[PDB]
């Protein structure tokens, strides 16, 4: 179906999920009527040609799942953090080396996927670790050399993926994450860890 | 008492077990396009998330080569 028809059908049947994966979309503002769909809770825009996300994203106020995986996004609007209901945000496989002012203000975010971008510790906004509702944080395939000790504020974290970064050490504060069940650290430049992290398997360092 | 990795609720129906995690039957889905999956579908493991075959084909060649050699 055409994008026009998918928006119309969403509005008419009040369908909360919109799937526009792999539709050759280069600009969200050119998806006819997309931002009038205030009711929707899931928007999938994976595998398109997006380079930016407009501030109009804030108008989709009920979004719970927002998927931009494998686009060419270089910048996000500060409005991205206005989404009060957003629980899953997939920004994997884009062109991000920065995140906008106040990104950490998302109050309900549970899963954040930033895999395969151009991020380092200097890319994180000042308030990044206010995202204390996070259960899963994926940072694999990026350029982190240090992970800030503020990672310890994400006390609900169950999954922390740091595969194939450039980490030379890990913060002791990871030991404070009482709920942590997965820690992916293969492919870094780790040598010796703080004793608080105990005996982590340092196999597969580069 | 398994909790769904996606919706973070105690699973009331059948439990989908994969990748050391659990999902509701109607929550289990591709992590990169959100298409619904079952354990009978073809998918790959990517940082212990399910990725459907069609999505995995779209990954960058350099990454696919690294994940294979691994
Ligand atoms: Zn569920
Ligand atoms: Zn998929």
């Amino acid at each position: 179906k055409s994008l026009k028809k998918l928006v119309e059908e969403s509005r008419e049947k009040n369908q909360p999920e919109v799937d526009m994966s792999d539709r050759g979309i280069s600009n969200m503002l050119d998806v006819n009527g997309l931002f009038t769909l205030s009711h929707i809770t899931q928007l999938v825009l994976s595998h398109n040609k997006l380079t930016m996300v407009p501030p109009n994203i804030a108008e989709l106020k009920n979004l719970e799942v927002l998927n931009f995986f494998n686009n060419q996004i270089e910048e996000l609007p500060t409005q991205i953090s206005s989404l009060q209901k957003l629980k899953h945000l997939n920004l994997g496989m884009n062109r991000l080396n920065t995140l906008p002012r106040g990104f950490g203000s998302l109050p309900a975010l549970e899963v954040l996927d930033l895999t395969y971008n151009n991020l380092s510790e200097n890319s994180l906004p000042g308030n990044f670790f206010y995202l204390t509702t996070l259960r899963a944080l994926y940072l694999s395939d990026n350029d982190f050399e240090i992970l800030p000790p503020d990672i310890g504020k994400l006390t609900k974290l169950q999954i922390l993926s740091l595969r194939d970064n450039d980490l030379i050490s890990l913060p002791k504060e990871i030991g404070e994450l009482t709920q942590l069940k997965e820690l992916h650290i293969q492919g870094n430049r780790l040598t010796v860890l703080p004793p608080e992290l105990g005996n982590l398997d340092l196999t597969g360092q580069k | 008492g398994d909790v769904c990795f996606h919706c973070n609720r105690v699973i009331e129906g059948d439990v989908v077990s994969a990748l050391n995690k659990a999902w509701c039957v109607n929550c289990f889905a591709c992590s990169t396009c959100n298409t619904k999956l079952t354990l009978k579908n073809k998918f790959v493991e990517f940082d212990m998330k399910p990725v459907c075959k069609k999505c995995y084909e779209k990954f960058p060649l350099e990454l696919k080569k690294r994940l294979k050699k691994l």
